[PDB]
């Protein structure tokens, strides 16, 4: 399932990742920019090309 | 065409763009940082804390198994017992049928005891540095002083060492496999997952049964309890705690006649043998199914009340194995009743478990021994204990039936997210009461997310203040069941007859 | 005892701690973030970004090296190609010696033309991940729009293949390695380290010379500047700066007697072949070490001054090679002022190159053609030019000598750290004023971190607007010599005696 975060009216506090973790990381968003430049070139190339024969 | 991947042309930038530090060691607060920095002006608003828990302790309760009357499980085991006893030790024996039963029980209550201190002593050798909860942690949910293990260790190993060779001089069957459990459940250590960041599960014994002869109205078992979590008992207090359990057996000549007829008919290869211990004894928590599976089912059925618990229009409530032989023709009569939680009050959320309850197992196949050692710890209220007085204010219920043992509570280790980072300490039933303060709400999140880290942990049953409503079982499925009242009680009353029994003559 | 490591005991908690992401793009913003969340409350007191360049072009300028007499190297040299291609060519010419050498500079000024625009066809098919920088950052530092080369690829083609077909029928001695040093300079691309996110120098050419025949006065080489980085300039202004450069040789009969009078006496084998282009060529950034040298060695003389430079107190100090017969007995005369920035004002950085450079090399060993090598790119003042008039706003330098090429300026392209992150252009000198301003300390210290990110960057020589003093070469030595005018004039008139070089007839 997603991870969720459950914020309480009554006490002004969220609650974090509500979630049963087996072998995690925390991730920074430079790391998930990276990951997500990664993925985003490898999704718009084309292999039909002469880019890199 | 070329037609080859993108990750295939350059894998060097897919190698380098997920290359990240795994296996986090648990037992140590972690703080995630922010990733909108400005987000510092939203005090609580944002959650940047990570606490895994690391112990999970099923606190328990020795049972014979809701004796009535004489046609209960345990006397007809008593029967076969002192059959089987009597006719291999041609003489004259003075003691009865139940005086050998009650010989047996404070028996078990005795090997139990020897595992728990055996299960403090060995635990205190493991370490590991992906997990930091290691070795402390399981010695506060054992409720015993970590420090004055460490500094104490000959004197410990001694002293266990003279429980072993005391309380080993009395004879038990070993072909009850009644002994054979409560040695399987109270010296193991158990993961969650076969992984090596796993969580504990342990068994802690929460009362213990002290024999107590008195007068000539026969015998009486009586608790003792054991040191809770979070207590810093050292082991001047094991060793009251022991001296108060084998008082009336040191030295004693009914107690002594007894073993040495359970000597005579079953021989000293048929005898249980206690496990010695020295500065190489340790114990690996290792993984096992029987063991997550009966967690799962579990049922916490409260505290134990004693003669100091004032209930009030509940007298004489207290939980006692009697043996009077002016009263149910001297039969052996246990019947506690439960839903007491230590204080003088209601405690109403123990009215969410008056439904029937879900006995979920992995897996789609399940095997006859699967189903039934599953519900080893499942104990199902069936009516409300009659109140005799005006006004009461607590609510006692009484089962249909229960196991060998039944689960009083479950503490829950793990560390707080609040320097100095100190271990925590959260004793719970299966049931929990969230009532209406803002401190109550982000807590019982807290103690849920905590929950769901354990794998096969017990199934939650929580009521609301303000709600006046109960949730039912915060658990997730995977191939359910309903049970109700009288197939646990016949998975019960199978269970209990198969662990207080014996072979024949020939 | 054991004595095996900690590290070889648990390899795999080393292991898991240790992994993270390296080779991070360059071309890219990055932001670092806080340690301290509560930092935001400092808002320019905590610097959270990091930005990489990757291009620092050097703008350069040909030279013939400081003609003050018809006894000059250049004049020398006219002589003796004058005496071969005479000596080869039997029959009846009527150019002179300094029309043919006019000639041969002119056509070095159009074979750096041609290798700059094929450098701007040849860039704009780089592409890595891993750099971004590629190829618009290239394309940017050469004074290109950089949409126009890829929206009008095949007209591009087509013009810089006309270019090579036009400019290639002329001749030109491949015995002079001269242009086989601006051919080598002026189509490369240059790593500061040979590594995969290494930063790129490259060549650009500030001016070329147009060969502007006049009168009976003899021949006047003008200058014809070149766009600088930060112009988004299209096909058509290089197709006007074409044309413009061969307005006055395309169907000429006087440069056509030239052109096969240089194919006659130098076979068809020895002349210079210019490169053609297709959707095939591309160029690769080299390492280079001998381009390093002097690179690092470089030192900046100014702008070049034109005929509309308003220069007060300076008139008639624009840069030329004239070849008036009636004046220095007809000898090719070239000796520019330096020190000029583009505005009418004193440039007060200047006066940090007042003092003694420092020729500085890798290793502890260096060869002769090392030295000489790494000291092409600098050009020491001497005296100061004498201002003609009543007052005078800038201040102007007279070198001791230079050697076949003076650099102007250098370019460095960085990215932003202000969103949308576009790249940014820095136009400096070796020399650096910083003026007191709050909005010029940072960015001088931002343009100085990104001046020492290039390995053999050149050596900075800053100056402080109310500290009234300079700080000299800001640069890391390794083995360092200091230079005086004499040491590097006379190389200086070596390596222009050695690249106007032919040889005999036999």
């Amino acid at each position: 399932a997603p991870q969720l975060y459950l914020t309480y009216g009554i006490a002004q506090e969220s609650f974090g990742p509500f979630a049963q973790l087996n072998d995690w990381t925390i991730l920074t968003g430079e790391t998930l920019a990276r990951m997500h430049e990664v993925c985003v070139t490898s999704m718009f190339d084309v292999p039909q090309m002469g880019f890199n024969k | 065409r070329n037609d080859v991947a993108w990750y295939a042309r350059y894998p060097h930038i897919l190698e380098e763009a997920t290359r990240l530090p795994f296996a986090y060691p648990i037992g140590q607060y972690y703080d995630t940082g922010y990733s909108v920095a400005s987000a510092t002006e939203w005090s609580k608003y944002v959650d940047t804390s990570l606490t895994i828990p690391g112990v999970m302790c099923v606190n328990f309760t020795p049972t014979p198994g809701e004796s009535y009357n004489k046609n209960s499980p345990i006397n007809i085991a008593a029967q076969n017992v002192y059959t089987y006893v009597r006719h291999m030790n041609s003489g004259h024996a003075n003691y009865e049928q139940a005086d050998l039963m009650m010989y047996l029980l404070a028996m078990d209550s005795l090997y139990i005891f020897h595992s728990y201190v055996r299960k403090i002593l060995a635990i205190s050798k493991l370490y590991t540095p992906v997990n930091k909860y290691f070795p402390r942690a399981l010695l506060v949910a054992l409720g015993v002083d970590p420090e004055d293990v460490f500094a104490n260790q000959a004197q410990w190993e001694y002293f266990v060492n003279m429980v072993a060779y005391r309380a080993g001089a009395f004879a038990a069957p070993a072909s009850m496999t009644y002994y054979e459990r409560h040695a399987w459940m109270s010296n193991g250590l158990y993961v969650d997952q076969d992984v090596t960041r796993a969580q504990i599960y342990m068994f802690k014994p929460t009362m213990l049964w002290k024999y107590e002869n008195l007068g000539t109205t026969g015998t009486k078992l009586v608790p003792l309890m054991m040191p809770k979590a979070g207590d810093n008992r050292k082991l001047v207090d094991f060793q009251v705690l022991f001296n108060n359990l084998v008082s009336t057996m040191l030295g004693d000549e009914d107690f002594g006649i007894m073993s040495g007829d359970v000597f005579k008919a079953f021989g000293a290869d048929g005898l249980v043998k206690l496990l010695a211990v020295d500065s190489t004894t340790m114990t690996l928590p290792t993984y096992d199914p029987l063991i997550l599976a009966q967690i799962h089912s579990a049922r916490a059925v409260g505290a134990p009340i004693l003669e100091t618990s004032t209930l009030t229009g509940f007298p004489g409530r207290q939980w006692q194995i009697t043996q009077n032989p002016d009263v149910n023709n001297g039969a052996i009569i246990f019947h506690p009743s439960f839903g007491y939680d230590g204080q003088d009050h209601e405690e109403l959320s123990f009215r969410a478990m008056c439904s029937n309850m879900i006995l979920n197992l992995p897996g789609e196949a399940h095997s006859a021994e699967m189903i039934i050692e599953a519900t080893r710890l499942a104990t199902m209220f069936q009516v409300k204990a009659v109140p005799a007085g005006d006004t009461s204010k607590p609510v006692l219920y009484l089962p249909n039936g229960f196991g060998t043992e039944v689960v009083n509570d479950y503490t829950m280790i793990s560390v707080d997210k609040a320097t100095p980072h100190d271990l925590t300490i959260h004793t719970f039933f299966n049931n929990i009461l969230v009532p209406n303060a803002k401190e109550n709400y982000v807590a019982n999140l807290e103690l849920l997310n905590n929950i769901i880290q354990f794998d096969w942990a017990p199934q939650l049953y929580l009521t609301y203040g303000i709600a006046q409503e109960s949730f039912g079982p915060f658990a997730q499925l995977n191939d359910w069941t309903i049970l109700t009242g009288e197939t646990l009680a016949r998975m019960h009353e199978v269970c209990v007859t198969s662990m207080f029994d014996v072979p024949q003559m020939g």
